[PDB]
Order: C-alpha cells, then structure tokens, then sequence
C-alpha cells in the first residue's frame, strides 16, 4: 500500500502496487478500519 | 404594471439565474460522451501490407495485421506513423504525429517571453544579417527563386559571453512567433552511449514535423569541436554526435522550411565539415558592443527603471569601457537595490555611479 | 403578462424535469465511474477539442480521445492519473508519487 | 569521467486474472456481547468461536430458498424472483441484505439483538427442540406480514423486490425447523428449513 | 461462473424450467455464432451419482 492520499473518512483510497502487476487506487473492505491500513504495509486485496 | 413590476417579479432569476443550471446541464453533456469512449491501443504503422491490410505494430506489445477505418487518409499512413487501434476490432482509427522525445518536449515548451526587437541593443547590422537569413526564407521564397539561390539553411552567431546571443534568438523566434527549439549542446551530451546522437536525430524529426520551427543550437562548440583521432571514448562519441548533427543538417534528406541558430564563444574550434557552406554558410560575429553600441544597451535597458532629474549615457559608458550586455544591465540591476540601502522609491546620478562602479569591481 | 406568465410557467416546469434529469446523469455516472481506478502516466495531450496519450501500469500505451472526467489544462506530460479500469478514460487526477531523490531527502 | 557504459535489460513478465467471483453466503451478528460470523446447508461459524449462547436464538435467520406452497397457495416467496425477497424479522432483530463488497456476492442475513437477560433459557445453551410453528402469513399495510409463535412472537414483513407482484390471502403455513446435525462445541452445523404452506 | 450460475440458480428458483443462455460476441465472426445454453444440475442430483438427464435419443 501506498500514499494514503488523506483520507479523512471521506477519501478512502489508497493507491496499491500489486508487485510487478499494475497500481491501482481502491478503497477499503468494510472488515478492516482505516487505522489498521498505513502507508507501506502489505495487504491482501481481492481480484476485481 | 399590475403584476408587470420588473418582469413578474419573477423571470428576471426563473430567466437566467436559475437556468446557471443549464450551464450545468452543458457539463454532464459532454460526460456522457465522456462515458461512451472506450480508449485505444496506440501503435506504429510498420507496413502496408495491401491497400486494405496494415502491419502495425503496438508500443510495448504484439503486432497485428490490422484494416484501416472506412473514411481514412491512406496516404498519410506512412510506416512508422503513430496511429491509434480500436481496442475490440484491431483497425487503425486515427493517426497520430509522431512522438516527441519528453527532453525535446521540455526543450520545446519554454516560452521565449515575446522579447521585442527594440530589446536588443546596437546589433543593427547583425540583426538586419540575421533577420535576412533566418526569416525572408520564411516570407518569400519566390523572391530567392526568381533570384534563383536555394534559402539558406542556417548561420552561426558566435562571439563572447554575454553578447546577447541567447537574447538575439529569442526575439528573433518572438519576432516570429514560430515553433522555438532553444537547446543547449552541454545539456544534450550523455554517458549513454548512442543516446546524444538519438536526441539530435529527435530533435531535427521534431523541426521536420512542426514546421517553420527554430532550432537555436547554443553554445555548439560543446559538440562541433574538430574531429581528431586520439580515440579517447568521450570525445569519440562527441565526433558521432557532431556527425549525426552534420547528417540531420545538410544530410541525404534534404531540409525545408527549418532554419538553425548556433552560438558559441569559441567559433575557431568548429569542425571544419561543419565550419562548411551548405550548413552553416553565414558566420555572423556578434561582438563586444561598441561605444555607440554600449550607449544603445544603457538607453534600452534604462526603460524599466524610473529617472528622476538626470541620468546620463556617456559617463556611464565611458566608465565601463569592456563591458558587454548583461553587466551593464546588472549595473541596472543592483542600482534599484541600492535605492534599498537609504529608502528611495527612485534612482539618482550617485546611485548609477556606484553602481556601475560595483560591476565593475566585480568584474575584475 | 399573460403570454409572458405562460412563458414563466414553461420555464419552470423545463427546469422542473431538468433537475431530474441531473439527478439521473448525476446517478448514472456514480454508476460508471465506480472508485478502483487504475494507476496511469499521462503521456502527452494532443490536438484533433483536446485528446490524450497515456501509459498505464499495465506497461500499455493507451489513446483518449476525450480526456475522461477532469479538466484538461494542467495536465501535465507525467500527471500521474487515475483511469477506469475497463473504458480507460481519464476518471481523476491524483498527487504526483515522487521525482526518485526527492524522496531520497526528506 | 569517460565512462560511457552501455544498457543491458532484465523485463519483468507481469500478468493476473480475475477468478470467478465466489459468492459467500455469509451471516453477520452482535445479538448479546459476540460479533458471531458464520458461512453457510451446511452450516460453519467463521468468527465468534463457541457462542456464549444457544444456536437455536439464531437458527430462524437462515433468498435462493422458499417454502414450498400448493397450487391453491399464491407463492409471493416464489413469483417475487429472481431478484428474491427481502424480510424483516423481529424476535432481537434480523434483516437480510444482498451486497457486492470485494469480490464476493454478500447475502448477509445480519443479526442484532438487546434485553439478554441474566439467566435467560436462551445463553444456558439448553435446548429441546423447536416443536412445528404455524406462521399465519396475511398483508397489514402492503406488507406481508407473517405473525408466528415461537415455540421451543415473530413478526416477519416480507417485501419483493418487484413490487408488483400480488400479495397472497391470510393463510397458515407450517414451519418445522430443527437443528439436524452439529458438534458440542457448535462449530460444524447441519440445519433443517422444511416448511410447507396450509390454507 | 460462479455469479453466473449463482443468477441462474435465482432464475431457476422462479420456474425449474429456465434457461441461462450466453454469447460471446466478438468469437461471433461471420459465419460461425458462438452461443450456448446451459440450464443447471442440482447437487444432491450429482452427488447421489444418478445422471443429470435422461436419454432416451441420439439428439442430445
Ligand atoms: N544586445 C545585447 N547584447 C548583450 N547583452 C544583452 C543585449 N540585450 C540584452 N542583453 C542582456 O543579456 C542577458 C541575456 O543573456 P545573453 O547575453 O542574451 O546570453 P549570451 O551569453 O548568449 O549572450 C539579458 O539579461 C540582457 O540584460
Ligand atoms: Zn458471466
């Protein structure tokens, strides 16, 4: 995960980089709050 | 004027106030064409097969052999043509101009700031000379070929730093307000091995795309320095650098409509293939302002700041005998900081003194 | 007054059905215009009123001829964007990442 | 300082795909104190290890199923798909939602309750049975709702999606719902939904 | 897929009868069209390892 982009429970997303897939911005899954995602740490997203 | 007061009291806002709406109304207008677009894979024209069948290459991807859109310019799809792919059919959709290096693009994208030619300062024979090789080519051909002469294809303007060769270029591209290529040589000369040669070969292709364009080649001593065969690497690669220069510049591939400017301060270290007509065929020494001419640079230069009483020319000139151009705009300069050091909002005589008395200490 | 009422009258039922009609594009483009927009380096921008050139993560090269749902004066040649994922036009435009050392020195 | 050093290159190879998205039927929950998650007919607690109450308290909150009704019987529960029904169901409060988050088609069948008394039958985890409970099934406000007594009052609104579909007389349709097979620690759980219509 | 029999499952649900027609197409070039139709099978149906369907011709 990359640059949190200032969320502020308004803005959400974050842009990820999927190793040597692509990036893309996304948002979060309603099992994981915001303060347990941060700049840098890696995480387990779905496909789609 | 019953109910007549303005206009019902209402439709002055239920007119125009409210309809800002419709305004809005324009806004997702054009989202929902913004939505029905698919985007398209862009590639490279490398072959016509047939009239029909295209071998196109994309970027960073396959190749295919695709058919061309219905209502299309065949002819303009030349190979190596960037064109774009429906994503889903595989046809050529559109063309596209070539792509432009992004260092050539930066190089390409400054402006020259609309420099007018009463900003230049006693070059008037010089900038008459250049005036004549650079843009009549530009105004009327006819006129060279009813004389008979092929328009030149560039000069040089060498002389001393500070002689306002950069400026000089600049308003000659303002002057004509065309595409303006202001390179300079240090800045093109890579470790990579083949890449100088690359961005020369880059740039020249840009010039040919957007014509009439400008390529104001500065400080070419760095590249055109005589090709001799120590066989160090650098200066080797210096030597194709300079050659690929010679080849886009007077080359198999003859140039219309492209005029070059290269300036340097060291004119006698220039190659002499270079130094050869045909590519360079005017040598125009832009040279240490003369008395009259360092007067013409303070009274030009002078515009900006305000004069209160007297400020003289001569005294100043005769004050600062050596000094070419920008200096003497410094004296300028500086002289409004002064007007700092005892709280004017002016300038006076003792003020330009000291001054031009401070460049030049600093110029020693 | 009387033909000019009728006008009046006209004019806000127009605006009456317009708001709707936002509201329905305004929906429909919510709709489209979902949220995990993919990563992409916008090229350069062309002339044809503007088109765009792009260069998505998906080492892909990609054409807009119409640059999404952003302005289109900025923009710049490196304007790190995010792009739908599946009609590829320009949804928003994100923070530039980095330019290497400049991250190097904090 | 003459350095000029060649390039070589190293690509990365770099593709994914996109599986066919599973669909999780997953209920959700905080009846009393545990936010208990179970995926399920076969059922399986996901979290909220064994439950600090009974199963039965939550074994009535289990689309894609429908009681089977005669020809006489208007089905409501089977004309309103394919989109399916929506029900409230009140014990505590359960509501089912159909939801698209990730990559998993959520038919969340969630859970809430409050009032868990201190020594209710309901946490001791004792439990008999759940003896046949009749359901009179008939429409108050437009919304049909089915009045049963449970018996081991529920107040089921069930509303279609396509709200156009007509709404069934006051009938009595019998629900036998029983918890088949599971563990002592109620982890591995095998539920019971038969349940025929009568008029 | 998975969604997809999941939608048909909802289909089916509304009548036994019912079928979950798909095409693709851009495999549709002139001449051959690529399209199928596929109905279900219920798992106790597998499971119990009885066929899904009765034959009684070659048309199938
Ligand atoms: N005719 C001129 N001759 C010399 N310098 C000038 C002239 N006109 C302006 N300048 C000064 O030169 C500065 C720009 O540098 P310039 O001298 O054009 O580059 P170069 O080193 O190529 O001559 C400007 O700030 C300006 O004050
Ligand atoms: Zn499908």
């Amino acid at each position: 995960c990359t640059k949190i982009i200032n969320a502020d429970s308004e803005d959400p997303k974050y842009i990820i980089n999927v190793k040597q897939f692509a990036k893309f911005v996304v948002d979060l899954s309603d099992q994981v709050a915001p303060t347990d995602i941060e700049e840098g740490m890696r995480v387990g997203v779905d496909r789609n | 004027l019953l109910e007549h007061k303005e206009i019902d009291g209402r439709l002055k806002e239920l007119r125009e106030q409210l309809k800002e709406l419709t305004k809005q109304y324009e806004k997702s207008e054009n989202d929902l064409k913004a939505l029905q677009s698919v985007g398209q894979i862009v590639g490279e024209v490398l072959k016509q097969l047939t009239e029909e069948k295209f071998i196109v290459k994309a970027t960073n991807g396959p190749r295919y052999v695709v058919g061309c859109r219905r209502q299309l310019d065949k002819s303009k799809l030349k190979p190596g043509t960037r064109v774009a792919l429906d994503m889903t059919t595989l046809t050529i959709m559109r063309y596209l101009p070539r792509e432009v290096d992004p260092l050539v693009y930066n190089m390409s994208h400054e402006d020259p700031g609309n420099v007018s030619y009463s900003e230049i300062g006693g070059l008037s024979e010089q900038i008459r000379e250049l005036r004549e090789v650079i843009e009549l080519p530009l105004t009327n051909p006819e006129l060279f070929q009813r004389v008979g002469i092929i328009p030149p294809k560039g000069c040089l303007l060498y002389g001393p730093p500070g002689t306002g060769k950069t400026l000089l270029a600049r308003a000659v591209a303002s002057q004509l307000d065309c595409n303006f290529l202001k390179v300079v040589s240090s800045s093109i000369v890579d470790k990579y091995i083949g890449e100088s040669a690359r961005l020369i070969r880059e740039m020249f292709n840009y010039a040919r795309d957007h014509q009439p364009c400008i390529i104001f080649m500065d400080e070419i001593d760095a590249i055109g320095g005589r090709r001799f065969s120590e066989g160090t690497s650098a200066d080797r690669e210096i030597q194709r650098t300079l050659m690929e220069l010679l080849n886009q510049m007077d080359g198999f591939d003859t140039l219309h409509r492209v005029k070059m400017i290269m300036a340097t301060n060291r004119p006698d270290t220039l190659d002499p293939a270079l130094l050869r007509p045909g590519r360079l065929d005017r040598k125009i020494h832009i040279d240490l302002p003369n008395e009259q001419a360092r007067l013409d640079i303070l009274k030009i230069h002078a515009g900006p700041i305000t004069k209160h009483g007297e400020i003289d020319y001569e005294a100043i000139v005769k004050l600062s005998d050596g000094f070419n151009g920008a200096d003497l705009r410094n004296v300028c300069t500086e002289a409004g900081m002064f007007a700092i050091r005892a709280d004017h909002d002016f300038v006076v005589q003792e003020d330009f003194m000291k001054a031009v008395r401070k460049v030049a200490d600093s110029k020693k | 007054i009387k033909i000019m009422k009728s006008e009046v009258l006209r004019v806000t039922h127009e605006l009456q059905a317009m708001k709707d009609k936002i509201k329905e594009n305004s929906e429909k483009i919510k709709v489209n215009k979902t949220l995990p927009y993919l990563v992409s380096n916008v090229i350069e921008l062309l002339d044809v009123g503007k088109c765009a050139v792009i260069k998505t993560s998906t080492r892909q090269t990609y054409f807009l001829p119409v640059i999404g749902l952003v302005d289109a004066e900025k923009l710049k040649p490196g304007d790190l964007v995010g792009v739908n994922k599946d009609s590829y036009l320009i949804l928003e435009t994100l923070p530039t990442e980095y330019d290497s050392r400049v991250k190097a020195m904090e | 300082g003459n350095l000029l050093f060649l390039a070589c290159y190293c690509i990365g190879g770099m593709s994914a795909i996109k599986p066919d998205m599973k669909i999780k039927l997953r209920m959700e929950g905080n009846v009393n104190g545990h936010h208990f998650v179970i995926d399920g007919m076969d059922l399986e607690v996901k979290e909220g290890g064994p439950l600090p109450f009974a199963f039965d308290i939550l074994t009535t909150a289990f689309n894609r199923v429908f009681a089977k009704y005669p020809d006489n019987i208007q089905d409501y529960f089977k004309q309103s798909f394919p989109k399916g029904y929506s029900w409230e169901r009140s014990l505590c409060n359960a509501r089912n939602d159909i939801t698209m988050e990730g990559d998993t088609f959520y038919n969340k069948v969630r859970f809430y309750g409050t009032n868990f008394p201190a020594n209710g039958p309901v946490m001791q985890k004792k439990t008999l049975k759940w003896e046949p409970s009749t359901e009179k099934m008939y429409v108050r406000d437009g919304v049909l709702t089915g009045d049963i007594e449970m018996a081991l009052d529920f107040r089921t609104t069930y509303k279609a999606k396509e709200k156009g579909v007509k709404l069934p007389g006051a009938h009595f349709v019998d629900h036998c719902i029983e918890i088949l097979s599971h563990d002592k620690d109620y982890n591995k759980v095998k539920l019971y939904e038969h349940a025929v219509a009568h008029s | 897929s998975g969604v997809d029999i999941n939608t048909q499952q909802s289909f089916e649900a509304l009548s036994e009868r019912a079928v979950a027609v798909v095409v693709d197409p851009i495999q549709s070039v002139k001449g051959k069209v690529v399209i199928d139709a596929f109905r279900l099978i219920n798992a106790n149906m597998m499971v119990l390892g009885h066929e899904p369907r009765q034959t009684t011709s070659n048309l199938g």
